RNA sequence: CGGGCCCGGGGGGCCACGCGCGCGUCCCGGGACGGCGGAGCGAGCGCACGGGGUCGGCGGCGACGUCGGCUACCCACCCGAC
RNA sequence: CCGUCGCCGGCAGUCGAGAGUGGACGGGAGCGGCGGGCCGGAGCCCCGCGGACGCUACGCCGCGACGAGUAGGAGGGCCGCU
C-alpha cells in the first residue's frame, strides 16, 4: 500500500558498525567520531590483530545502492510545496522530506500535495 | 547562443537546487527538473513544457516561437488540451514529431503529461 | 520427417562425421539454387454518420510511467522447470520400498509406484497398512531401501498426474477488512475420486506384499535409529 | 556498441569454447572415443574365448 | 516415534592457533572416526536446536520456545571423522560441546 | 535506390561469411597437420633409440629447448642481481610461469636464479593445457582472456600465427618467431601447488624445488594449474 | 605482492586547460570531438596545445 | 607399424571429397587434378557443453500475540587484545 | 565490491531510417534471375502515422593492471565554524 520504488536490489553493507575513535570509551573528552591515529608508537595506525579498525576506502558501498534508503528510496529534503514538483519526474527512484524547521500548517499542504503527486514521504507524522 | 549561455549558468543560476547528492532545477520549461544541458527550459532556440491548467482540468502545452528570442512577453504560445488521457498525449506526440519541433523532448513530454493528469484524478483511500 | 540419422556417440557429439553425413543426406543431389492484421473496418452507425470506421484493435496506452526499467540481454541456456530434464536415481526401480524421511510421515515405509512427470515420486503406501495414502514424495528425501517387490503387470490409472495430487485454492473472492472470522476452506476433505483410487491400487498391490514372508509387518513398523546403528554403516 | 567483459570458459571442461578455438578437437575427440569402444569390444572377445 | 538424526558435538569453530574463524563450525559426529568413513554425511542438512526465553513460531505447530539454526556439512576437516559445517549465522559459543543434529535430508542412498 | 540497397547488402554480408568459412578450413586442416608432425617427432625418438639398441650403440636425444620456468620463491630480500634477471623472465610474483627457449644465453641466466624458480622441460600436454586454460594475451598493454582466435590473428597473424593451435606448435616446436609469440602470452599465474612443496628453500636434487627437476616439472605443472 | 615500482605510475599532463574561460572550454569541446572522431594528428596537436599555459604557448610575432 | 599432401603404377576403413562447360598440367581416345575463365543471394524449421540465471517451479505461517527490523541499550560466551 | 592509475579508450550518429574496408554514373558492349507471345522492367516506406533510456561532455559508458607506509609532498572534500 506504500509506494514502491523502481527496483529494489538487495543491499550489502561492507560494514555496519561505526568506527569509534580510538580511547573514545576510556574518556569522556574523547568524543567517539573518527580522527586518524598520528602517534608514532600507535597501534591502530600501525594495524595490530585484535585492535580498532580504521576507515579506509576498501569499505565504500556498492555505488548502484549507495545513499538508498532501506525501502529502495534516496532522500531529498524539502522546505516548501514548490519545491516538491522537482521530485514530480524522480517518483519512483526518491522521496521527499520535510525539513525540521517547516511549520505544523505547512507541512500539512506539504504531505497532502505529495500524495495526490505519488511522491512518498519519510516523516508524514511529525506534528500530529 | 546555446552553448554559451550553458557555460554561465551550468553551476550558477538561481533556479538551481543543489543539496544531498543530487541536482535539480527549477527554470519553467524544464522537463525532468534536471540540470542539464538538453532540459533547460532557458536556453534554447526552441523548447516544450508542459504544466497543469487554470484550474485542475488538463495540461498547458507551452512552446517557444522561431521570431522573438529576446521578446520575453511574446516569445511562448501556450495551448490548453483537456481531453481525455489517450488522445491528449497523441496530441503532444503530434505537436513534437509531426513539427520535427526539437524531437529529443517527445518522449519525456509524454512521461510528464501522463503523470500530471494522474496527478488530476479523484484520489482514493 | 525422418530420424536424426546421426547416432549419438556422447552428449553434443554424433557418431559420423561431417562429409559422412553429406552423403547419408544425399546432399549431392538434393541442392537448391534460388527463390498482421491490425486494423479492421468496422460498418456505420448511420444514417450521414457516413462512412465506416477504421478502428484498430492494440490502442496506443493512457498514461506511462515516470521511468521505466531496461530490458535484459539474453541467456542461451535456462529453461522454465517444464522442461527440464527429469533425473531418477539409480537405486530406485519401481516397486522398491523407501523410507520417507520428512512429513507427517516421517520413518514410513512406503512402497515406490511410477515416477510422476516433475519428477516427483508418486508412490503408495498401502493405506491398510501404515497410512500413507497415494501422495507425492521427493526424490532427495527418501532412502532407498534393496527390497523390491515386482510392480510390473500392475495397472496404474492414466488420470494420475501432477495435477491430480496438487492442492486446490480458493480465497479470498469479495473480502477486504478482517472481521468475519472464516472457519471454512482449510479443512481438507478426501474426494470419492481421490477415495477409490486407492481402492483401485491397494486391490493388486497387497496380493503381491502377502506374497512374500513378513514383510507386512516391515511395512507396518517405522524407521529409527537407536543407540547402535550408525547410517554410514547401515546396508539400504 | 558496448564490448563488456566475456567471461572466460575452459576450453578444457567445455566442448563447444573448444570447438570455437580449435574446430579439429571435435574430429579427434570422435577418433579416440570410437577407437577406445573398438578396442574394448576386442578385449571382450578375448576373454569370452578363453573361457 | 525414533530419533531419525545422527548425533554430533559442536567442538569448535574452523581456526588456526591464534585466530578462528567463526563462519565455519567443526563437528564431532557419533560414529565415525575415519576420513574414509566421513563420505556419507557430505551434503546432509544440520541443525542446532536450543530453547529461549520467548515463544516463537514453529512451522507446523503452535509457538513453541524452541529455536532452530540451520546448516549444511560442507567438507571432511582431517583424518578421523570430524567434518565441519558452514551455518545460515554463525553458531554462538555457547553451543560448544552440545548436541548438533545431523539429519538425512538430503540423500543419495 | 531501395532494391538496390538491399541487394549489396546482402552481398558483403555473404562474402564475409564465405571468408568465414575459408578460414575455418584453413585452421581445421592446419590443426590434423600438426598433430601428423606431432606424431613425426614421437614416434621418431622411440625408433632412433631403438635402431641403437639394435646395434649394441647409444642415442643420446637432442638436448632440449623449451623450458617452463616458475617463480617459487616470493619478493622480499631479493638481491638485486637476481631482482633483475627475474624480472627480465617476467617472473615479478610468486607463481608465475613462462616459457623460455634455451640456449647458453638463458641457460647461464637461469643458474643465477637458482633458488627462486622452479623449471626443467615441458611437454606437449602441458602446454596445451596452459594455453588453454591460463592463457593471456597482452593485446596494446591489457590483459586479454583467448577466447577467440581473432585476437591472436589479430596480433600475431603477420607471422603466420592465426589460431590457438598455431600458437602451440610455435611454443612447443620453437620456431621462428618463437619470440613474438612468447611474448604476446601474459606470462602465467599459477596457483599454489596442491598437495605441498616438499621443502621450499633448497635444490630439487637435495629433497627440494629449487633449479631443474627436468621433466618432472609436468607432474608439477598437473597440480599447480 | 607484486616487484614493480608505483612512483612513475600517474603521469603529469595536462588533460584539460586549468583556465575557466568559456571561450577556451568551448573550443576545446570542439577539438576534443575532432581528435577522436577523425584519424588527423594536425587536431591531435591543437588539442594538447589548448591545454597548455601561457608560458607553453608564447607569443608569435609577425615578422 | 621411417619420410616423400603414407612418390608412384596395376588388381574393408577413412575423407572439412561433391554443379556444368572452357582451359591447364599429369596419367593410361580415356581419365584424374587444378590455387585457372567475364557475368548478382537459397528458403523455412528446430536443437544447443555456444558473448556471466533462471523457473512459463512449490510449500508453510499469521493482530491484543506473533512477524521482521534496529544501533554510542544491557548481558553472555569463544577468539583476539599491554 | 570500493578506489587509483593506464588505455591521449569510447559517446555531439537523440540517425526508427541512420548505414560507406570506395562510391556514383552516362552513353560503348553483355549476362544470369525475373514479366514469353521471340518484344518489354524501380517499389519516392507505411492496413498500424509509431518506436525505452541517454549527453549536469566539469557528464556518461567500457576495458586492463594495481592498492604497506613514518618524516615529508600533492590532490579531492555535496566535511565543519564565523
Ligand atoms: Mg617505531
Ligand atoms: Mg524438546
Ligand atoms: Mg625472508
Ligand atoms: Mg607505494
Ligand atoms: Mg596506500
Ligand atoms: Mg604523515
Amino acid at each position: 500500500a506504500a509506494l514502491r520504488p523502481l527496483v529494489k536490489p538487495k543491499i550489502v553493507k561492507k560494514r555496519t558498525k561505526k568506527f569509534i575513535r580510538h580511547q573514545s570509551d576510556r574518556y569522556v573528552k574523547i568524543k567517539r567520531n573518527w580522527r586518524k591515529p598520528r602517534g608514532i608508537d600507535n597501534r591502530v595506525r600501525r594495524r595490530f590483530k585484535g585492535q580498532i579498525l580504521m576507515p579506509n576506502i576498501g569499505y565504500g558501498s556498492n555505488k548502484k545502492t549507495k545513499h538508498m534508503l532501506p525501502s529502495g528510496f534516496r532522500k531529498f529534503l524539502v522546505h516548501n510545496v514548490k519545491e516538491l514538483e522537482v521530485l514530480l519526474m524522480c517518483n519512483k527512484s526518491y522521496c521527499a522530506e520535510i525539513a525540521h524547521n517547516v511549520s505544523s500548517k505547512n507541512r500539512k499542504a506539504i504531505v497532502e500535495r505529495a500524495a495526490q503527486l505519488a511522491i512518498r514521504v519519510t516523516n508524514p507524522n511529525a506534528r500530529l | 547562443s546555446a552553448h554559451l549561455q550553458w557555460m554561465v549558468v551550468r553551476n550558477c543560476s538561481s533556479f538551481l537546487i543543489k543539496r544531498n547528492k543530487q541536482t535539480y532545477s527549477t527554470e519553467p520549461n524544464n522537463l525532468k527538473a534536471r540540470n542539464s544541458f538538453r532540459y533547460n527550459g532557458l536556453i534554447h532556440r526552441k523548447t516544450v513544457g508542459v504544466e497543469p491548467a487554470a484550474d485542475g482540468k488538463g495540461v498547458v502545452v507551452v512552446i517557444k516561437r522561431r521570431s522573438g528570442q529576446r521578446k520575453p512577453a511574446t516569445s511562448y504560445v501556450r495551448t490548453t488540451i483537456n481531453k481525455n488521457a489517450r488522445a491528449t498525449l497523441s496530441s503532444i506526440r503530434h505537436m513534437i514529431r509531426k513539427n520535427k519541433y526539437r524531437p529529443d523532448l517527445r518522449m519525456a513530454a509524454i512521461r510528464r503529461a501522463s503523470a500530471i493528469l494522474r496527478s488530476q484524478k479523484p484520489v482514493m483511500v | 520427417p525422418h530420424c536424426s540419422r546421426n547416432p549419438v556417440l556422447v552428449r553434443g557429439i554424433g557418431r559420423y562425421s561431417r562429409s559422412a553425413m553429406y552423403s547419408r543426406k544425399a546432399m549431392y543431389k538434393r541442392k537448391y539454387s534460388a527463390a498482421v492484421l491490425a486494423t479492421v473496418t468496422k460498418p456505420v452507425g448511420g444514417d450521414k454518420n457516413g462512412g465506416t470506421r477504421v478502428v484498430k484493435l492494440r490502442k496506443m496506452p493512457r498514461y506511462y510511467p515516470t521511468e521505466d526499467v531496461p530490458r535484459k540481454l539474453l541467456s542461451h541456456g535456462k529453461k522454465p522447470f517444464s522442461q527440464h530434464v527429469r533425473k531418477l536415481r539409480a537405486s530406485i526401480t519401481p516397486g522398491t520400498i523407501l523410507i520417507i524421511l520428512t512429513g507427517r510421515h516421517r520413518g514410513k515405509r512406503v512402497v515406490f509406484l511410477k515416477q510422476l512427470a516433475s519428477g516427483l515420486l508418486l508412490v503408495t503406501g498401502p493405506l491398510v497398512l501404515n497410512r500413507v495414502p497415494l501422495r507425492r514424495t521427493h526424490q532427495k528425501f527418501v532412502i532407498a531401501t534393496s527390497t523390491k517387490i515386482d510392480i510390473s503387470n500392475v495397472k496404474i490409472p492414466k488420470h494420475l498426474t501432477d495435477a491430480y495430487f496438487k492442492k486446490k485454492k480458493l480465497r479470498k473472492p469479495r473480502h477486504q477488512e478482517g472481521e468475519i472470522f472464516d472457519t471454512e476452506k482449510e479443512k481438507y476433505e478426501i474426494t470419492e475420486q481421490r477415495k477409490i483410487d486407492q481402492k483401485a491400487v491397494d486391490s493388486q498391490i497387497l496380493p503381491k506384499i502377502k506374497a512374500i514372508p513378513q514383510l507386512q509387518g516391515y511395512l507396518r513398523s517405522v524407521f529409527a535409529l537407536t543407540n547402535g546403528i550408525y547410517p554410514h554403516k547401515l546396508v539400504f | 556498441k558496448i564490448h563488456r567483459r566475456v567471461l572466460k570458459k575452459n576450453p578444457l571442461k567445455n566442448l563447444r569454447i573448444m570447438l570455437k578455438l580449435n574446430p579439429y578437437a571435435k574430429t579427434m575427440r570422435r577418433n579416440t572415443i570410437l577407437r577406445q569402444a573398438r578396442n574394448h569390444k576386442l578385449r571382450v572377445d578375448k576373454a569370452a574365448a578363453a573361457a | 516415534s525414533g530419533r531419525l538424526w545422527s548425533k554430533a558435538i559442536f567442538a569448535g569453530y574452523k581456526r588456526g592457533l591464534r585466530n578462528q574463524r567463526e563462519h565455519t563450525a567443526l563437528l564431532k559426529i557419533e560414529g565415525v572416526y575415519a576420513r574414509d568413513e566421513t563420505e556419507f554425511y557430505l551434503g546432509k542438512r544440520c541443525a542446532y536446536v536450543y530453547k529461549a526465553k520467548n515463544n516463537t513460531v514453529t512451522p507446523g505447530g503452535k509457538p513453541n520456545k524452541t529455536r532452530v539454526i540451520w546448516g549444511k556439512v560442507t567438507r571432511a576437516h582431517g583424518n578421523s571423522g570430524m567434518v565441519r559445517a558452514k551455518f545460515r549465522s554463525n553458531l554462538p559459543a555457547k553451543a560448544i560441546g552440545h548436541r548438533i543434529r545431523v539429519m538425512l535430508y538430503p540423500s543419495r542412498i | 535506390n531501395f532494391a538496390e540497397l538491399k541487394i549489396k547488402r546482402l552481398r558483403k554480408k555473404f562474402a564475409q561469411k564465405m571468408l568465414r568459412k575459408a578460414r575455418r578450413k584453413l585452421i581445421y586442416e592446419k590443426a590434423k597437420h600438426y598433430h601428423k608432425e606431432y606424431r613425426q617427432m614421437y614416434r621418431t625418438e622411440i625408433r632412433m633409440a631403438r635402431m641403437a639398441r639394435k646395434a649394441g650403440n647409444f642415442y643420446v636425444p637432442a638436448e632440449p629447448k623449451l623450458a617452463f620456468v616458475i617463480r617459487i620463491r616470493g619478493i622480499n630480500g631479493v638481491s638485486p642481481k637476481v631482482r633483475k634477471v627475474l624480472q627480465l623472465l617476467r617472473l615479478r610474483q610468486i607463481f608465475n610461469g613462462t616459457f623460455v627457449k634455451l640456449n647458453k644465453a638463458s641457460i647461464n641466466m637461469l643458474r643465477i636464479v637458482e633458488p627462486y624458480i622452479a623449471w626443467g622441460y615441458p611437454n606437449l600436454k602441458s602446454v596445451n593445457e596452459l594455453i588453454y586454460k591460463r592463457g593471456y594475451g597482452k593485446i596494446n598493454k591489457k590483459r586479454i582472456a583467448l577466447t577467440d582466435n581473432a585476437l591472436i590473428a589479430r596480433s600475431l597473424g603477420k607471422y603466420g600465427i592465426i589460431c590457438m593451435e598455431d600458437l602451440i606448435h610455435e611454443i612447443y616446436t620453437v620456431g621462428k618467431r618463437f619470440k613474438e609469440a612468447n611474448n604476446f602470452l601474459w606470462p602465467f599465474k599459477l596457483s599454489s601447488p596442491r598437495g605441498g612443496m616438499k621443502k621450499k628453500t633448497t635444490h630439487f636434487v637435495e629433497g627440494g624445488d629449487a633449479g631443474n627437476r627436468e621433466d618432472q616439472i609436468n607432474r608439477l605443472i598437473r597440480r599447480m594449474n | 605482492g607484486v616487484d614493480i615500482r608505483h612512483n612513475k605510475d600517474r603521469k603529469v599532463r595536462r588533460k584539460e586547460p586549468k583556465s575557466q574561460d568559456i571561450y577556451l572550454r568551448l573550443l576545446v569541446k570542439l577539438y576534443r570531438f575532432l581528435a577522436r572522431r577523425t584519424n588527423s594528428t594536425f587536431n591531435q596537436v591543437v588539442l594538447k596545445r589548448l591545454f597548455m599555459s601561457r608560458t607553453n604557448r608564447p607569443p608569435l610575432s609577425l615578422s
